């Protein structure tokens, strides 16, 4: 976008509708790995 | 007898199905270290985000871009010396052989987006020497290629790291042994320049060359072969590289120690000792050879005993 | 001598039958085929270790005036024998 | 092609061949019509 | 053929101690002299004692260059065997249990460095009344940096009136939590002092020889020049040289794994050849 | 070819350089550095093997042992790691 | 807020099932050449 506070607001918003999203502070260089959880109930979660 | 080493790496920067045995392989450090290193080593008035862009745009189009961050258990570890040579083939004085090398290695690898990977690597090296994070500090000598096993996008190399070269039994086509060989574009020997031209023992050095002039960076490496020891070799090359040293040192009560020539601003070359040739006199043959479908000239050494203690000697 | 082979090859040649027919049909002639295959090279692997203080015993160091070290040497021999037997069976399993 | 060699140089003991591991040809079966079952439905007759 | 060292662990060892000495498989120790029969009071920390009290970081950097290192191979409930590295060609699998904050890749050259971090190598043999400190086995590439950063921190601390080091994609912080930083600041002062004195003596001697160094332009003359005072120059070299050769620390080992794991997390054991 | 009386059910994903084509087809590498797996990849991206001018039905030669496509041990469906070798069966990946 | 912005989506997700294959092979469907065992030793952790 043109303003950063909008690209940040979009990410913060969409970080609340699911559990697959990057960690809060961005990595400067890498792959943006999600924060691993502690429980695995039924099986590998199929991403839609 | 000797000593072997093993490493599993990706095959993005190197394909042992294409290198012939006896080619030198180089090892890389993790690219993530460059971030903090340039964060604390860049010169005042200069932003290292150009290095960040170089690295990031490089690794965006080399292989699977993910995993290259911190959680990397598998990585792009080894690179061929011929590779790092042909991505900078625009600075070696013997143009025609280097140009043949470049076109051959652009056609012999995957065929797709290597022109991309090559200039990515060239731009990355340019940026690092520009932000005062030198390549010699991140690239080391691994060994000489002996035997390999490949798969889909992954390799397993075993190379000679110590001892005589031709004491290594391999299951090749022709003969159980193999000799070392280097591309003919990087072969620069210090001895005939200084004209001592004497038989006997000769060391083999791995020397980089730095030309940092603003927006006109320059990085190239050769494989020296001289009679000099590791002490006075620095003096010798510093001597026949006078212009580069000059244009580098010149354009690189309150004290006011500002804008003075510093060590990283005045640096032009760094070298390491990697082996030796304890023969009666060294013979080497420049014969044109085939990389699959193309022909490129190489240097065929004989009787090289690989050395060690990988400590870099600097020259500013 | 397999480790000496650069590449092997086997050749096929089959000839197919035909059926005489009547017009309107192009008069048929036989056909002949000529196929050629090659072999792919593979390998197998198996390891087993003999620690230090086992090599120190299996080596024919001087005959010592005790029988402790001889019993230890027998122990090491039997350990190595079992490991090597398993290693050799590993190839018969890896075949299948 | 001229190639000088010092006292007992390597690359004299180079041995590696190729091999033709075999040739597999096939043969046909000859259909005897009158030995079929279908010939029950006809009285074949030769007439030059 | 390989050189062999025996250390006869005495009696009166609390089995709660030998249980930890059983964890000392692959740690490095040093002797002042190489023999075959070695007494436990020789590798103990109480052997250095260069000036009374336990040694400094300068004192330990000066020791590690004069003593002969030896890696502790297998230990048995009776005694302790060790192989001297540097000479002898140890034929067995000379493994090393890395004790360093940072990882070890495959194919590094390893040197030694006193415990200039949160020292926790010490095994406290109280029943005998002596204690053994092991060195840190860092890669040769981080050797010039660790010293520089740990000395710069203290030289800024005495200047009262994110400092992280990174390697192989891992970051280890140098800012220890407590701002009550005594103790380690004390075991490092004669380094920051002996170093600082040398550099100032070099600066104020440079500017005392040529009267056209900075007065003819710090950019025009200084760079164009680039292209009993006589018992002071001596005093400068005769100390700057001894400091430099102290901080050289040529490598001794090299981690060469052969069909194993390609990275050594702190606390693991791996194969190593000698240089 | 499927429903001949129309051209395409969805014009916003099918046509070249459209939205869906832009977002999911791999020739543009937009979703390149993302570790997360993407099912629509095999559907949007035009396949290409050099046996175009050389086969009648390489169906059999291209529907046998295609390697796995997703990770196997991660809580989520990460893209398959380069050091993996697990092979599976993909029926629907053949007929699109 | 629960508003329909006049546009719908088609969900595409992929699963992974564990099966048991049933392989069948014809006799002499494979020519198999066996070389000779070769041995190599190289040091490791505390063991040759």
């Amino acid at each position: 976008m043109l303003h950063d506070n909008v690209t940040e607001s979009l990410r913060r918003i969409t970080a609340s509708g699911g559990r697959l999203n990057p960690t809060e502070p961005l990595p400067i260089f890498g792959g943006l790995r999600p924060a691993t959880s502690a429980g695995i109930a039924r099986g590998q979660a199929s991403v839609c | 007898t000797t000593q072997l080493i093993q490493q599993v790496s990706l095959t993005d920067f190197f394909r042992p199905d294409i290198e012939h045995a006896g080619s030198i392989v180089l090892i890389l450090r993790h690219p993530s270290d460059m971030i903090g290193e340039a964060n604390t080593l860049t010169q005042a008035g200069r932003d290292p985000d150009v290095l960040l862009e170089g690295l990031r745009n490089l690794f965006n189009a080399c292989t699977a871009p993910w995993t290259v961050g911190e959680g990397g258990g598998l990585r792009a570890y080894v690179t061929s010396l011929s590779f790092i040579a042909a991505c900078r083939a625009e600075e070696y004085t013997d143009k025609q052989a280097a140009d043949a090398n470049r076109t051959a290695i652009v056609s012999a690898y995957g065929c797709s987006r290597m022109e991309t990977r090559l200039i990515r690597f060239s731009e990355c090296l340019r940026a690092m020497v520009q932000c005062h994070v030198f390549p010699h500090r991140f690239i080391s000598f691994f060994g000489s290629l002996l035997e390999y096993t490949i798969q889909d996008n992954l390799c397993n190399i075993t190379a000679v790291a110590k001892g005589p070269q031709e004491a290594a039994r391999t299951d090749k086509t022709s003969t159980r042994r193999v000799t070392a060989n280097i591309p003919a574009c990087v072969f620069w020997d210090v001895d005939k320049d200084l004209h001592l031209s004497a038989d006997g023992l000769k060391h083999v050095f791995l020397v980089f060359v730095y030309t940092q002039r603003r927006q006109r960076e320059g990085v190239r490496l050769h494989l020296a072969l001289s009679q000099l020891n590791e002490q006075c070799f620095g003096r010798g090359i510093g001597f026949l590289l006078g212009r580069i040293r000059a244009e580098n040192a010149a354009w690189g009560w309150t004290g006011d120690f500002r804008g003075l020539p510093t060590q990283l601003s005045c640096m032009y070359a760094a070298y390491t000792l990697i082996g030796t040739i304890p023969s009666e006199s060294v013979r080497y043959t420049r014969r044109m050879e085939r990389f699959g479908g193309y022909n490129v000239p190489t240097i065929w050494l004989e009787g090289v005993v690989w050395g060690g203690t990988n400590t870099w000697n600097e020259c500013y | 001598e397999l480790a000496y082979v650069r590449d092997g090859v086997i050749q096929f040649e089959v000839q197919q039958p035909m059926i005489a027919r009547d017009g309107p049909h192009p008069v048929d002639q036989p056909v002949h085929n000529y196929m050629v295959k090659r072999i792919h090279k593979r390998s197998l692997s198996a390891a087993f270790a003999i620690a230090s203080e086992a090599l120190s015993l299996l080596s024919n160091t001087y005959v010592d005036g005790t029988e402790i070290d001889s019993s230890l040497r027998i122990r090491a021999i039997q350990q190595m024998a079992r490991n090597l037997r398993t290693v050799l069976d590993s190839f018969e399993r890896g075949t299948a | 092609f001229f190639k000088q060699i010092r006292s007992d140089d390597n690359s004299l003991y180079s041995a590696q061949f190729d091999i033709l591991l075999g040739t597999y040809c096939n043969t046909l079966n000859f259909v005897r019509f009158l030995e079929l079952g279908l010939s029950v439905a006809c009285i074949c007759t030769k007439f030059p | 053929m390989p050189f062999e060292i025996e250390v006869l662990l005495p009696g009166e060892l609390s089995p709660a101690e030998t249980s930890a000495l059983q964890k000392c498989e692959g740690k490095i120790i040093t002797f002042s002299t190489l023999r075959h029969r070695a007494s436990l009071v020789d590798i103990a920390l109480s052997s250095y004692y260069i000036n009374g009290a336990p040694p400094d970081t300068l004192s330990l950097l000066e020791a590690y260059r004069m003593r002969f290192a030896a890696v502790i191979t297998r230990v048995i409930p009776g005694k302790l065997l060790a192989h001297a590295i540097g000479v002898g060609t140890p034929t067995p699998g000379l493994f090393i249990q890395n004790t360093s904050p940072v990882d070890l890749c495959n194919g590094d050259y390893i040197c030694l460095l006193p415990p200039v971090f949160g020292s926790a190598d010490s095994i406290r043999l109280d029943s005998v009344g002596l204690e053994i400190v092991f060195p840190l086995t860092i890669p040769q590439t981080l050797m010039r940096e660790i010293i520089a950063k740990v000395v710069a921190r203290a030289v800024e601390r005495t200047a009262a009136g994110a400092d992280v080091i990174c390697y192989n994609g891992r970051r280890y912080e140098l800012e220890t939590n407590l701002q009550h930083r005594d103790g380690s600041d004390a075991a490092i002062r004669t380094l920051v002092l002996n170093l600082m004195f040398s550099i100032n003596e070099g600066c104020l001697l440079l500017l005392a020889l040529i009267p056209t160094l900075l007065v003819q332009g710090a950019h025009d003359g200084y760079v164009n020049l680039l292209i009993p005072i006589y018992e002071t120059i001596s005093s400068w070299i005769s100390t700057s040289s001894r400091l430099g050769d102290t901080l050289g620390t040529r490598a001794i080992l090299r981690v060469c794994v052969f069909d194993g794991p390609s990275t050594v997390h702190p606390g693991d054991r791996t194969a190593v050849i000698q240089v | 070819v499927a429903y001949t009386d129309r051209a395409t059910l969805n014009p916003w994903a099918s046509q070249k350089h459209s939205y869906g084509d832009r977002l999911y087809n791999g020739t543009y590498n937009l979703t390149g550095a993302s570790p997360i797996y993407s099912p629509c990849f095999k559907f949007f991206t035009p396949a290409e093997v050099n046996t175009n001018c050389n086969t009648l039905d390489r169906l059999l030669m291209e529907a046998k042992a295609v390697a796995s496509q997703s990770s196997t041990d991660t809580e989520y469906q990460f893209k398959r790691p380069p050091g993996s070798t697990e092979m599976t069966q993909d029926p629907c990946g053949l007929f699109q | 807020t629960g508003f329909h912005p006049g546009i719908a989506f088609t969900v595409v997700r992929q699963d992974r099932f564990a099966t048991e294959q049933l392989l069948y092979a014809e006799r002499a469907s494979e020519s198999y050449f066996v070389g000779q065992i070769q041995v190599h030793h190289h040091d490791a952790i505390g063991g040759v």
